[PDB]
């Protein structure tokens, strides 16, 4: 499963 | 002078539209992080004691600076024509919690309990100082791999803590509460508790539970990893759809899942060395 950062 | 009091090194971080350099302070070889912020790119502005108009981030960092190491310490700042420069005290060796969870997968509950407990104390510290962080997430948390101490960083989306309603938000959407998604308003403490619920699921399941607005407002939490009943209950409590149903910081730390936390050094010895 694709784990990703999330910008503000 | 500025480029004369700090030895300046390479860029820090994962790679985004932000500019934070590793540095060393010539005065005493103190590791520093040197953060640059473009004036044209600043959301909220504040006034310092001298009436000097500064980015809100500077105001908030001053209010939380202290001998309590749960929060990044601002040591100095400089104004420049088109930008501000923030000198932050840089721990080392460190890894941020996002990369840590990616490399290690879902954390043992003992480790997640130590980490979550330290975040709770750091956020309590912010609130006692009048500061709302508004971007609690694994990306904004550094682990001191040697001392086992966690550090809340990047106050660039924060605000002064207040008891009335907030109608603006510049944090991370997948960590924001359903009252923000549905109605574009929230209160600060209960929105923080929601993000702490997202954070704790992140720690024990290896990733955040929700990616889409519909999931955030849906009120359902599926557990993708083996997680204890106690921890599931705390997580679901923090992620109650109704803000007034969420726990206070006191209730979180009195939760049975939170008892018998390890100390930082124990945490480093058992889980980080
Ligand atoms: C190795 N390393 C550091 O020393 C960091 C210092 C850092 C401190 C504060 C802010 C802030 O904005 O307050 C930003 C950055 C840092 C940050 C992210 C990642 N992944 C690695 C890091």
């Amino acid at each position: 499963r694709k784990r990703r950062r999330h910008p503000s | 002078p500025l480029e004369s009091q700090y030895q300046v090194g390479p860029l820090l971080g994962s790679g985004g539209f932000g500019s934070v350099y590793s540095g060393i302070r010539v005065s005493d070889n103190l590791p520093v992080a040197i953060k640059h912020v473009e004036k044209d790119r600043i959301s909220d502005w504040g006034e310092l004691p001298n009436g000097t108009r500064v980015p809100m981030e500077v105001v908030l960092l001053k209010k939380v600076s202290s001998g309590f190491s749960g929060v990044i310490r601002l040591l100095d700042w400089f104004e420049r024509p088109d930008s501000f420069v923030l000198i932050l005290e840089r721990p080392e060796p460190v890894q941020d919690l996002f990369d840590f969870i990616t490399e290690r997968g879902a954390l043992q509950e003992e480790l997640a309990r130590s980490f979550f407990w330290q975040v709770l104390e750091a956020v309590r510290h912010c609130h006692n100082c009048g500061v709302l962080h508004r971007d609690i997430k694994d990306e904004n948390i550094l682990i001191d791999l040697n001392r086992g101490e966690l550090k809340l960083i990047d106050f660039g989306s924060g605000a002064l803590l207040k008891d009335t309603v907030y109608t603006d938000f510049d944090g991370t959407r997948v960590y924001s509460p359903p009252e923000w998604i549905r109605y574009h308003r929230y209160h600060g403490r209960s929105a923080a508790v929601w993000s702490l619920g997202i954070l704790l699921y992140d720690m024990v399941c290896g990733d955040i539970p929700f990616e889409h607005d519909e999931e955030i407002i849906g009120g359902q939490v599926f557990f993708r990893q083996r997680v204890s009943s106690e921890c599931q209950h705390l997580i679901r409590w923090c992620l109650a759809l109704r803000p007034s149903d969420r726990p206070t910081f006191e209730e979180i730390q009195n939760h049975p899942w939170m008892q018998d936390v390890l100390l930082p050094q124990e945490t480093a010895e058992i889980h980080l060395h």
